[PDB]
Formats: C-alpha cells, sequence, structure tokens
RNA sequence: UAUCUGGUUGAUCCUGCCAGUAGUCAUAUGCUUGUCUCAAAGAUUAAGCCAUGCAUGUCUAAGUAUAAGCAAUUUAUACAGUGAAACUGCGAAUGGCUCAUUAAAUCAGUUAUCGUUUAUUUGAUAGUUCCUUUACUACAUGGUAUAACUGUGGUAAUUCUAGAGCUAAUACAUGCUUAAAAUCUCGACCCUUUGGAAGAGAUGUAUUUAUUAGAUAAAAAAUCAAUGUCUUCGGACUCUUUGAUGAUUCAUAAUAACUUUUCGAAUCGCAUGGCCUUGUGCUGGCGAUGGUUCAUUCAAAUUUCUGCCCUAUCAACUUUCGAUGGUAGGAUAGUGGCCUACCAUGGUUUCAACGGGUAACGGGGAAUAAGGGUUCGAUUCCGGAGAGGGAGCCUGAGAAACGGCUACCA
RNA sequence: GGACUUUUACUUUGAAAAAAUUAGAGUGUUCAAAGCAGGCGUAUUGCUCGAAUAUAUUAGCAUGGAAUAAUAGAAUAGGACG
RNA sequence: GCCCGUCGCUAGUACCGAUUGAAUGGCUUAGUGAGGCCUCAGGAUCUGGGA
C-alpha cells in the first residue's frame, strides 16, 4: 500500500545503515539498498525504482523468504500494506470416498512494490512472524487486474 | 527464646523474610529464604537474656572473667598470616614460626603443625614457568601454521597464473 | 515400564453352539486321537483357519510375485516338514485344501501309537505325560 | 510476572481461549528501565542462560558519532527534545532508542577546529600542511554548523539504554536533520 | 519439561543396537559427544553386546577404567560414550583394532581392521566457515574442527584425518562417480558410486546412487558419505560390500551353505 | 474369516422390532479350583483426605584437615597415611506418579530459525593486562572474614539459633607479566621541494554505537577531490586480491571512539631430570581442575502445511480494559499486539464462525475378522499437563519447581 | 550464468520416515503363549548363521504419465512473433 | 364378535407450579487488596564515593 508522503510518520523513515553523506554531492539524493530474494523471484523494478521504506519488504527490507511457498487468491485488500488470501483445497473423506471443498484465509504482508487487487492469484513466501497473524509475504503477482479495462463504455 | 536482630529498631517481635548471610537464619538450600519471627533490638523486661560485651574494665575484678583467660584455638595457617603474627618480612622463612601442638599418645608425645598455604615453593615456580612457556610456544607454532597456509595460498595463485598462461 | 509380555490365544469356538452334526463330528475325532477337549479340536481348526487365510491371500497375488513366491514357499516347506502336506501336493492350492485330521495325525500322541509302542491312543496319552 | 505468551489474547477469529498451562519463566518479561538523565546509575539484570543485561536508569554521557566526519566523541547528554513514540518521554527527558537529544558540541568543536584549523560559525609546520590538504572538505553544512553557536547539537540515540547500559547515538544530518527541525518548530 | 532428559527407556533405544525387549527396562543413554544420540554406538553396547567381552554393565566400567579401550586414538572412560560411524576403537591388550561402519541391514558391524589403517579416519566435512581472525576452518561429521583446510575443500567432500595428529592428509571432492557409503534412511549400509545429483533449491538435494551390481536407489544428500573411487575405497569395507540382496537371494545364500 | 433362528395370523406372504446366537487387553459378581509357564492390578466414583517409615544425595593421586579423631612407622619440624565434621564444587529441572484442566489447544505427520538461549560431552581457540614509558609497580605469588571447632547462652516445642574467641581455599576479594614486526595518528626540526623528517603516542579479547570492505550480469573511456607504488621526471600503473547460501546488512575483517571494563591460571597431583658462568641459578616430564570465543553434542523456545468428538432448542462473532493492521519504542534469549504510545478500521463466518456440551489429555495403538465399516484408547512407548486450589518468585545452564521458598483461600 | 514461465485436481514411482503392537521369515523355548535366540568343533585356550521383510494411506516433499474434470487465452485488438 | 371415551381403585414416570425457591461448577463488573519482583528513598553497622 503506502502511497504518497513516504515521510508520513512521527519517526523519520529510512533503511538502516544505508548512510548518505551530505558532504558528497550525489545525484539521486537517497542511496537505496535492495536484494534478490532467491528462488528465482525477480525483485521487481518498482522496488529498486522505489522510494518507499517498508522494513517487511522481501526485496528492500529486513525479512527473508524461507519455508513454504504457497499460492492463493486475494480476497481482501483493506489492511494498509497487508492482504488476505483464500486457499481452496478438496479434503478427502475416506468412508465416502469423495471430497469436500474447504478453505483457509491467510494473512500476508504486501510490499508497496506490488499493486494487488481483490481477485489476483498471488504467490507468497513464508517469512518470520511479521505480526500477530502474518507469516507470509507477497513475493510475485501471478495475475494483473483480471480484465478490468475490457468492460468500458459503449461504441 | 527468639533472638534479637541488630537494627530492627522496635522493642517487640516481628516476622521477617531473611536471606543468606543474615542473623537468626541459616538457609537449608540455595536461594532459600524463610519468613521467621525475630525479637527487636530494644531491651525490655520480656527478655530472658541480655548479651553484653565488656568494653572497659572496672575498678574491681569480676570473678571468672578478668581473673581467668582462654587461649585462641588455632594459629596462623596462611603464609603471610604467620608472617604478620610475628612480623617477619619476606626473608625469615616461615616453616619454623608455624605453631606446633603437642599431644600425648600414651607414652609417645606428638607434634603436629598446620600446612602453610600460599607458600612460595619450587613446585609452584615450576608451574608458573610452564604456563608462561606454553603461551609463547603455542603462539610461535600458530604463526607457522599461518605461514604454511599463506604459502599454500600464495603458490595456489602461481598455479592459477601459470594455468592462465597455459591456454 | 517394561516391554509388554506379548501373548495371544490359540483357539476359536464355534458360532453355532448346538449343531448336532458338528458335535458328533467333533466327538469322533476326540475318540480317535485321545483328546480330552473340544478345545483340542477348536485349537487346530484355528491353526488351519489362519493357514488357509494366508494361502487364500497369497493366491490372489500374481503367479511368481516375490512375496507369494517367498512366503508361499516358506509355508509349504513348514507344512511338509511335519508331515501334514504330502510330497506330491506341494504347491499351496492343496494347503488350501488340507483337513483337520491331517493335523491330528501328526501329534506325538498318535505317532507314539501308530507304530505300536502303545496299542491304544489313550495308553499313548498316559505314557507321554508320564516321562 | 509480565508474560509474553500469545495464549492470553483472543484468536484471529475472535475466540476466547482456555487457560492452558501456568505461566512459565521462559515467556517472562520485565519492567522498563525508563532511563533518565544524569549521574550514572546502572543495575545488571541476570537474564536467561547465565548472561547479563545492564539496565541504565540515570545516564549523563553517551558516545556520539559525527558520521560524515567519520569520528565519534563522548559528550554530556543535555536533554531530550523529540520522541516519536510518546511525548511524555520528552517532557520527562527519558532516554530510549529513537529519542532525539541535544548533546554538547564542545567535543566536536575542539576536534574540528584542530583538524581543519577553521573554527565553526562566525601555526605549526606539519599542521599547516595537513590543513591545506583538507578544505574543499571543511564545508560543513548550514544546518549543522549553526547548531555549534548554541553549544548544542541535535542527535538520535541509536542504542538501547535499558538493554546495554549505553546511551549512544549519531549527530543528525542532512535529510533526517531536516525532518526533525521541521517537527521541532512545526510543534514549537 | 524443565530440563535435559537423562534416561532412555529400552524400546525408545535405537533399533540398530539390537537390544532385547525384556531383561531390564532402560537402555544406556549416549552421553553428549561427537556423534548424535540416535546414530551412535555407546561403548557399553560395543564392549558387551557385540564383542561379548563384558557380561555385566559393571564389568564394562571395570574394563574401561583400566584404560583398555581407546577411541579414535584417545583413551576415553565414559561407559556410554557416543561412538559412531568412521570412529576407530582399539584394544591394545588383545592387540585388536576396530572401525565402526555399517551393515547392509543398517547396523553397526563388528569389523576388524589392520594396525596401520587403524591410525587414520575419514570425515565428511559438514561445514566450512571463515573463523575469527580470518582463519578458515572445516568441521567434520564427528565434530572435529580443523583449522586451515585446503581452499578447494567444500561441504560434502570427505576428508582423510591423521588421528595421531589433528591434521588432514587428503580429501575427495563430491563428484559424479565417487565411492559412496549411505549413512541414514532405509538404504543405510548400501554402497555405490553416484550417478547424479538432483538440485532442489530450498530443501533436500537428492543423490542418485548405483552400486556394483547395476542396482539403483536414491537418498537425501545429507545421507551420502563419499569414501573413494569406483573400485578404490579409502577404507576397508565389511563383507557383503554394501550390496544388499533380496530376501530370496539371501535365503538361497544361507541355504546354499548347508552341508556340514 | 460372505450362514442366521423364535415371536404378530385360522392359515399366508410382507414390513418391523423384541428375543436368541458369537467375540471382547472389558469391568463387576456368583459358584468351582490340582499342576507348568506367563503376570495386569485404587484408572472409572472423590486431581477426595492422609497417622508412620522410606523415596536425593554425592570425593578422585589430583580444591580446603592442627578432629584436643584413628593409626603408627618410616626419610619427612610446614603439610604428606586414613579420616568424622564443615567449607567449596556438582546434583536435587532426571526419575517416578497421575489424567484434573485442555476442542485449533494439545497431539500426529510435515516444516522453519536469514528469529533465539543452550550446564555438560567432544574438537578447536588467548606472547598484548602496569605507566608521561631512568632513580618504579609484592610475582620467590598481595587482602580478610568465616564455617566446622572451643566456650558462654535462650525457648514447652522443629533440620530454631544468639553473644564471645579462633583458622583454610579452586569460597570471597584483589592484582603483576612476554618476542619481533608492521600500520596508523601526531609531530621537534629544515626548505621551499616533487616536498622529509628524527621520536612521541596509539593498536589483546569482549562490550556499545557509527562508519567502511565483504567484488563478479560481457566490455571500454574522460573529468573533480583527496593520494597510493615504481621514474629512462614528458609520465606510467603492468601482473593486480578475494569464502558460503536459493536469498542477507551472512561468516570474517578495517576506521573513530565507547565501558561503574568481560576474559587473558595468585590452583592441584604424580614424577624429579637435565644444563654452567656453582647463583639452591636458569631450564624441564606426564595430566588435573579451570578459562574467553567458535564449533559439536544433549537440549529448549517459538514455528509452516494439513488433520479433532456431539451440538443451530448456538448466526453472527471480535475491539470492556488489543479486536485486525501500520510507525516508533519498551520489554524478551530472541520473532510477534508480547506490552505501551500515536494512527487507521480492520479480523472470522452456512466451505458452520462465535457459543454450548464432553461421564475429552493427544498419539503409537485395542476390540470386532468377506469387504466397506463400528466402537474404544485413564493405563508398559512418544508428546503435553499437574502436584489440595490460585498467584508470585529465589537459586540456577535449565523451574514460574512444590519430596524449594513467599502470600492468600481451603 | 542470464533472461521468462497461466493455474489445479487425479495417478505413478520414490525419498523422509521409532520402537513395541500387527502381517510375516528364520530358530525344535521338551510342546505352546513366548523369547531373539542359536548352531557347529579339536567340547584343552574356537569356529560360525542371525537379530529379515511387509504395511506405514491424509497432508508436505521428489519423479514419470497427459486419459478423465476443471482453469487461463485474441473481439472497442491495449493481440502475436522481428 | 370386536370395540371408544368420561367416571372410580392401586402403583410408577415425567411435566406445570407461589416460594424472585435451593445447590454445585466456570467465567466476571465494582470495591477492598496479601505477597514477591522492579523502582524513589532510608541508613542499625562497616569499610574504602562503596557495601
Ligand atoms: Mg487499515
Ligand atoms: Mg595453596
Ligand atoms: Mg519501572
Ligand atoms: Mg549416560
Ligand atoms: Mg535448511
Ligand atoms: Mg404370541
Ligand atoms: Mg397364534
Ligand atoms: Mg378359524
Ligand atoms: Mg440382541
Ligand atoms: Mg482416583
Ligand atoms: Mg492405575
Ligand atoms: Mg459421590
Ligand atoms: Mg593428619
Ligand atoms: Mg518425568
Ligand atoms: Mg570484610
Ligand atoms: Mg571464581
Ligand atoms: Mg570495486
Ligand atoms: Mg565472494
Ligand atoms: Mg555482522
Ligand atoms: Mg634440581
Ligand atoms: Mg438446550
Ligand atoms: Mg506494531
Ligand atoms: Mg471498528
Ligand atoms: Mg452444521
Ligand atoms: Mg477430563
Ligand atoms: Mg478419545
Ligand atoms: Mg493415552
Ligand atoms: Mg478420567
Ligand atoms: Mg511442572
Ligand atoms: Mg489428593
Ligand atoms: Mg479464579
Ligand atoms: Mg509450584
Ligand atoms: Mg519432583
Ligand atoms: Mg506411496
Ligand atoms: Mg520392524
Amino acid at each position: 500500500s503506502t502511497e504518497l508522503t513516504v515521510q508520513s510518520e512521527r519517526a523519520f523513515q529510512k533503511q538502516p545503515h544505508i548512510f548518505n553523506n551530505p558532504k558528497v554531492k550525489t545525484s539521486k539524493r537517497t542511496k537505496r539498498w535492495y536484494k534478490n530474494a532467491g528462488l528465482g523471484f525477480k525483485t521487481p523494478k518498482t522496488a529498486i525504482e522505489g522510494s518507499y521504506i517498508d522494513k517487511k519488504c522481501p526485496f528492500t527490507g529486513l525479512v527473508s523468504i524461507r519455508g513454504k511457498i504457497l499460492t492463493g487468491t486475494v480476497v481482501s485488500t483493506k489492511m494498509h500494506r497487508t492482504i488476505v488470501i483464500r486457499r481452496a483445497y478438496l479434503h478427502y473423506i475416506p468412508k465416502y470416498n469423495r471430497y469436500e471443498k474447504r478453505h483457509k484465509n491467510v494473512p500476508v504482508h504486501v510490499s508497496p512494490a506490488f499493486r494487488v487487487q481483490v481477485g489476483d492469484i498471488v504467490t507468497v513466501g513464508q517469512c518470520r512472524p511479521i505480526s500477530k497473524t502474518v507469516r507470509f509475504n507477497v513475493v510475485k503477482v501471478s495475475a494483473a487486474a483480471a480484465k478490468a479495462n475490457k468492460q468500458f463504455a459503449k461504441f | 527464646g527468639f533472638p534479637m536482630k541488630q537494627g530492627v529498631l522496635l522493642p517487640t517481635r516481628i516476622k521477617l523474610l531473611l536471606t543468606k548471610n543474615v542473623s537468626c537464619y541459616r538457609p537449608r538450600r540455595d536461594g532459600e529464604r524463610k519468613r521467621k519471627s525475630v525479637r527487636g533490638a530494644i531491651v525490655g523486661p520480656d527478655l530472658a537474656v541480655l548479651a553484653l560485651v565488656i568494653v572497659k574494665k572496672g575498678e574491681q575484678e569480676l570473678e571468672g572473667l578478668t581473673d581467668t583467660t582462654v587461649p585462641k584455638r588455632l594459629g596462623p595457617k596462611r603464609a603471610n598470616n604467620i608472617r604478620k603474627f610475628f612480623g617477619l618480612s619476606k626473608e625469615d622463612d616461615v616453616r619454623d614460626f608455624v605453631i606446633r601442638r603437642e599431644v600425648t599418645k600414651g607414652e609417645k608425645t606428638y607434634t603436629k603443625a598446620p600446612k602453610i598455604q600460599r607458600l612460595v615453593t619450587p613446585q609452584r615456580l615450576q608451574r608458573k614457568r610452564h604456563q608462561r612457556a606454553l603461551k609463547v610456544r603455542n603462539a610461535q607454532a600458530q604463526r607457522e601454521a599461518a605461514a604454511e597456509y599463506a604459502q599454500l595460498l600464495a603458490k595456489r595463485l602461481s598455479e592459477r597464473k601459470a594455468e592462465k598462461a597455459e591456454i | 515400564p517394561r516391554a509388554p509380555r506379548t501373548y495371544s490365544k490359540t483357539y476359536s469356538t464355534p458360532k453355532r453352539p448346538y449343531e448336532s452334526s458338528r458335535l458328533d463330528a467333533e466327538l469322533k475325532l476326540a475318540g480317535e486321537f485321545g483328546l480330552k477337549n473340544k478345545k483340542e479340536i477348536y485349537r487346530i481348526s484355528f491353526q488351519l483357519s489362519k493357514i488357509r487365510r494366508a494361502a487364500r491371500d497369497l493366491l490372489t497375488r500374481d503367479e511368481k510375485d516375490p512375496k507369494r513366491l517367498f512366503e508361499g514357499n516358506a509355508l509349504i516347506r513348514r507344512l511338509v516338514r511335519v508331515g501334514v502336506l504330502s510330497e506330491d501336493k506341494k504347491k499351496l492350492d492343496y494347503v488350501l485344501a488340507l483337513k483337520v485330521e491331517d493335523f491330528l495325525e501328526r501329534r506325538l500322541q498318535t505317532q507314539v501309537y501308530k507304530l505300536g509302542l502303545a496299542k491304544s491312543v489313550h495308553h499313548a496319552r498316559v505314557l507321554i505325560t508320564q516321562r | 510476572g509480565i508474560s509474553r505468551d500469545s495464549r492470553h489474547k483472543r484468536s484471529a477469529t475472535g475466540a476466547k481461549r482456555a487457560q492452558f498451562r501456568k505461566k512459565r519463566k521462559f515467556e517472562l518479561g520485565r519492567q522498563p528501565a525508563n532511563t533518565k538523565i544524569g549521574a550514572k546509575r546502572i543495575h545488571s539484570v541476570r537474564t536467561r542462560g547465565g548472561n547479563k543485561k545492564y539496565r541504565a536508569l540515570r545516564i549523563e554521557t553517551g558516545n556520539f558519532s559525527w558520521a560524515s566526519e567519520g569520528i565519534s566523541k563522548k559528550t554530556r547528554i543535555a536533554g531530550v527534545v523529540y520522541h516519536p513514540s510518546n511525548n511524555e518521554l520528552v517532557r520527562t527527558n527519558t532516554l530510549t532508542k529513537a529519542a532525539i537529544v541535544q548533546i554538547d558540541a564542545t567535543p566536536f568543536r575542539q576536534w574540528f577546529e584542530a583538524h581543519y584549523g577553521q573554527t565553526l560559525g562566525k601555526k605549526s609546520k606539519n599542521a599547516e600542511r595537513k590543513w591545506a590538504a583538507r578544505a574543499a572538505s571543511a564545508k560543513i553544512e548550514s544546518s549543522v554548523e549553526s547548531q555549534f553557536s548554541a553549544g548544542r547539537l541535535y542527535a538520535c540515540i541509536s542504542s538501547r539504554p535499558g538493554q546495554s547500559g549505553r546511551c549512544d547515538g549519531y549527530i543528525l544530518e542532512g535529510e533526517e536533520l531536516a525532518f526533525y527541525l521541521r517537527r521541532l518548530t512545526a510543534k514549537k | 519439561a524443565r530440563g535435559p532428559k537423562k534416561h532412555l527407556k529400552r524400546l525408545a533405544a535405537p533399533h540398530h543396537w539390537l537390544l532385547d525387549k525384556l531383561s531390564g527396562c532402560y537402555a544406556p543413554r549416549p552421553s553428549a559427544g561427537p556423534h548424535k544420540l540416535r546414530e551412535s554406538l555407546p561403548l557399553i553396547v560395543f564392549l558387551r553386546n557385540r564383542l561379548k567381552y563384558a557380561l555385566n554393565g559393571r564389568e564394562v566400567k571395570a574394563i574401561l577404567m583400566q584404560r583398555h579401550v581407546k577411541v579414535d586414538g584417545k583413551v576415553r572412560t565414559d561407559t556410554t560414550y557416543p561412538a559412531g560411524f568412521m570412529d576407530v576403537i582399539t584394544l591394545d591388550a588383545t592387540n585388536e583394532n576396530f572401525r565402526l561402519v555399517y551393515d547392509v541391514k543398517g547396523r553397526f558391524a563388528v569389523h576388524r581392521i589392520t594396525d596401520e589403517e587403524a591410525s587414520y579416519k575419514l570425515g565428511k566435512v559438514k561445514k566450512v566457515q571463515l573463523g575469527k581472525k580470518g582463519v578458515p576452518y572445516v568441521v567434520t561429521h564427528d565434530g572435529r574442527t580443523i583449522r586451515y583446510p585446503d581452499p578447494n575443500i567444500k561441504v560434502n567432500d570427505t576428508v582423510k584425518i591423521d588421528l595421531a595428529s589433528g591434521k588432514i592428509t587428503d580429501f575427495i571432492k563430491f563428484d559424479a562417480g565417487k565411492l559412496v557409503y549411505v549413512t541414514g534412511g532405509r538404504n543405510l549400509g548400501r554402497i555405490g558410486t553416484i550417478v547424479h545429483k538432483e538440485r532442489h533449491d530450498g530443501g533436500f538435494d537428492l543423490v542418485h546412487i548405483k552400486d556394483s551390481l547395476d542396482n539403483t536407489f536414491v537418498t537425501r544428500l545429507n545421507n551420502v558419505f563419499v569414501i573413494g573411487e569406483q573400485g578404490k575405497p579409502y577404507i576397508s569395507l565389511p563383507k557383503g560390500k554394501g550390496i544388499k540382496l533380496s530376501i530370496a537371494e539371501e535365503r538361497d545364500r544361507r541355504r546354499a551353505q548347508q552341508g556340514l
């Protein structure tokens, strides 16, 4: 989420230990650190191009992806910088030798390097407990908008 | 029978949490504390006994007090304590100033002295010598191992530069 | 806290309690092999019962399946070992046959009688239990 | 004691949970140092596994880095001036991580004027050499240099006094200094 | 539950020890040491249950306190000292040397080795880090730290270790086609070369293994212990040579040697 | 190891249940009871209550012996054998018991720590400690204060203890030391260059902060500021050094400082030997105990994915006084609304949330044999939880401990 | 090493996998329930086979299949390749 | 022939019901609040600012 302001806190937002020396006249104002999260997830350009802070960003932040790599589909984007995804799955019930639809909602952090919207399929990588409920971080959007522009006005 | 306890103030009894290292309590166990009654440090007619400690003798002699005298049980055991209980400098050599206690084995009187401690000895000096030695000997051996590696690393460079000149 | 001593029982009892044919059938056996119990027959029925079950199972597996080959062979050689399974009929479709009497015939009780040495199954009992 | 379990606390669904087990000491918490300014007072607390933490309560000096000059100096801590977490922390002058302080300037002044021979604000041989090498490097920065004239430099505590007994930080600079000067007056 | 657990219920003992069910209740608990609990062979077990030298546990302490047994060169006097795979056990009296190394059934075999081979060992390097003051060290599967290894030495290579000294005297890279001993899993005990490695970034590389009977199987990396070249092992293997036969093949062997 | 029979009618065929039949690591009770082996057993109700006894203590050649203890001989006038008491160290967090609580909790299988603590075992690991640095610091080794004990006492009464007099250390508390070298800052001077310099300080490890190195996605150029090494004095720089991971601000190192300054052996047992300038000189064997840091091993703590019985006569639930998320802090061993402050309005639900019930600890498993199933698991193994109920906490690597303490209730 | 990849179910084979219980091999506890022993000689100075295998399924992991059943695609061309 | 209900007897079960009835258990507002821990102080005594 983030959007705008960036310096919109009581505390000055900065990536830790990424010093920019005022004496040295640089042409980009703020030096920015990023990383390649691994498992072949391209660190998107919006992160390197970015100016947002977010210490829970998998590419510009102090977290790491390790453990489960799940996909699910976005079902709520009301929380600032974090989303909820629904993970469907059929649960096999032996005696009847058939299945029942089940689901689980899962809370995941979402870097302002991404622009997620309800409906997208999203791949998320497990990280350290990031909050009370969140153990996951949006790592790539295997979607876009789900054809939004293709319902416009009349001819 | 409850004891007085210095510094309570108060002239009665109270119950206190006591710890290690304190009057009127001996801990049975590590970190044990026990809540126990204690008598205050102010004297009243409720005391069975006072404890008094003569500070100045008087005009006349108290019977079994001033007129009898009782020798300390033990003598100095630690080296320098023997020194100070005789004032000797570190020249006199202690072994002859250590106290010796006579004791009869029927028709054999024996003589047992302490066991001086922190006595400077050959065996101690031998172990001081050794320790200082090991540090240095190790240290020297530790550059060698480093130097042998630095070589192994340097003459690896001259194999990845003679390889870079083969092709 | 010590490993369980394991156990299990060694007989099974007829579902139908009072079937007159099975009763005569059982008694005859008892009077032939010097048994004292319906249990000494109950026991063997149970032994047979599992042996057959094993064999039924093995039979459902493909011819020359490893388990079948290995575990069938074993069971056959175990049966031939004690003289219950004839040399000819040595391939488990006849262990699938196999009667109770084939088993009772091989008890020390009977063997002690079969070559004289007692001249009555009961003299054979008494001798054996008497060292 | 203070407990850091999650097992109090409702579930994400909003469910109430039963008590499962009693508090253990391995989920324990202790109370804040709320370390204040002046006259050293530090107590050690024995933490898990052997191990000491040092609980600064009262502190008057810290070790403070002038990052762009690549040096650090120990100064008196004048006082707290801005805090993003709780304004009470400022009013009471409580020292914590992230606190904005004023410090002393005079140790940093003495160094700078000895190292550049320039003096802020307003004759040896090798000394002359070294100074002449420098400059084109002594051009400070308006918003830092002006602070020296007051004898007081804004700085951000970067250590944890309740944890380590140290009250350390860095001089504010550039953008970060811009940010709090704004807050200071645009709240002054 | 409040602290380090100190007993071991017989039945919770590892199976490759071959302790009996009854006669007691507890098994020995491996002391802390060079080898993990569940992949170890406590001295008590070796001196009594394999070698049959002791009858009591009481006589194991008696044997040991005279410093008869020594492991990997050193004496060792702990009854339940954790001996393990590749370690070397020596009885000076009785002039006997042993190496601890696996069956084909996954057990630790009693394996007599010669006096010379009895003075070195192999170590899987488990990690290679840069240590304090810039000194690089390796760490082998039995928890030795060795300063200044060969720069070419990486994790998963095996390593030949003096014993008399601390030092390395040779190493073998983890390459396609190098003699391998399998230490864990079902295929514990099997031996054979290496066909190829499955990668799987982020968890459990797989190592495809073929033996000298053109028989193939797989294990997690973790379970693969390099020990030489196709042909050339760097230690002597137990009889069987880690080949594993079907229950049929093993039946036929055992009933082929039948006529007294 | 795929079987049924009796009972509705006058008789009949059905539906349908009652009854019969068989097993039960399934309990009780009754009658009866000779032999072998095997051997469960106060779970169910009352995690109700408990007289008495026992269930945790522990010493190697190798921390402390002046027992006014025993022993004598055997070299021992400091000690030296043996050894009560006591100090010191370690252990008492294991084991054993029970099943009250507990329903997304526990637990299982499967994960994670790039999210931490870790006594011990094992393997590595320490030349730096003082000081304006010639009249110099105990290192051939610095300080007392205590038990036991002696002796004077108190109370009906306990593993209660007071006043007085002694004396130990691997207890307590202090406190010296070692090679050479290189790199840094300063800099008395001298002389104008292109500039150089004697000599002065600093640099163990750990702590805290800030800063930098930690390259590598194939190749090349110009310029600014500082400024390295080699001149055939216009200039060149030629070879230029790099660890791991899927991934890091990783491992490791460098700069400026910081600290009521961590560690850097004032210890013990056996042997007594070399060496010459003959000082009781200087050296020196085997291994104990300790010690900082890293590794290892025994662990721990959290943790990902999925899986629980009945219930809608429980449909909406969650933020009171954190419910869901963001920033900062505080606290923790450490992540995290764990807690606080500011800010926002989120989070779960017919794919059953939330609530209620459970005569519910979970699992490995048990019973029943066509198959599919049904029912059970307090209970020999793994995990969890508890010690009459609650809470608090001391010691310690480890306890929110109960054969530990503190408080309240009973 | 780079640069990018519609998404699922199902099925296969395999890894990871506690013992005890269960199924089951070997062995004459005198038989048997058991146990994991034991068996050969120079029975005077020791030789030797063992202590298997199967099941272990939902979920997660890894591989092969591409039928059956879903998902996504280019129509205001904001399509595809260079 | 069968057969329905009121009414009467004996015995049993469960329902309703004044008693704003009673008991056990789990949570819990408000008020009072032990104790240890942490902290501002204190200073019997006892040392070289510290205990
Ligand atoms: Mg929001
Ligand atoms: Mg001494
Ligand atoms: Mg406080
Ligand atoms: Mg043990
Ligand atoms: Mg991993
Ligand atoms: Mg009738
Ligand atoms: Mg009739
Ligand atoms: Mg009629
Ligand atoms: Mg019935
Ligand atoms: Mg009970
Ligand atoms: Mg019971
Ligand atoms: Mg009752
Ligand atoms: Mg004596
Ligand atoms: Mg226990
Ligand atoms: Mg004192
Ligand atoms: Mg100490
Ligand atoms: Mg570069
Ligand atoms: Mg690199
Ligand atoms: Mg680092
Ligand atoms: Mg001599
Ligand atoms: Mg109801
Ligand atoms: Mg937050
Ligand atoms: Mg709201
Ligand atoms: Mg429902
Ligand atoms: Mg219950
Ligand atoms: Mg159950
Ligand atoms: Mg159970
Ligand atoms: Mg119960
Ligand atoms: Mg407990
Ligand atoms: Mg009770
Ligand atoms: Mg309560
Ligand atoms: Mg308790
Ligand atoms: Mg206990
Ligand atoms: Mg499978
Ligand atoms: Mg098995």
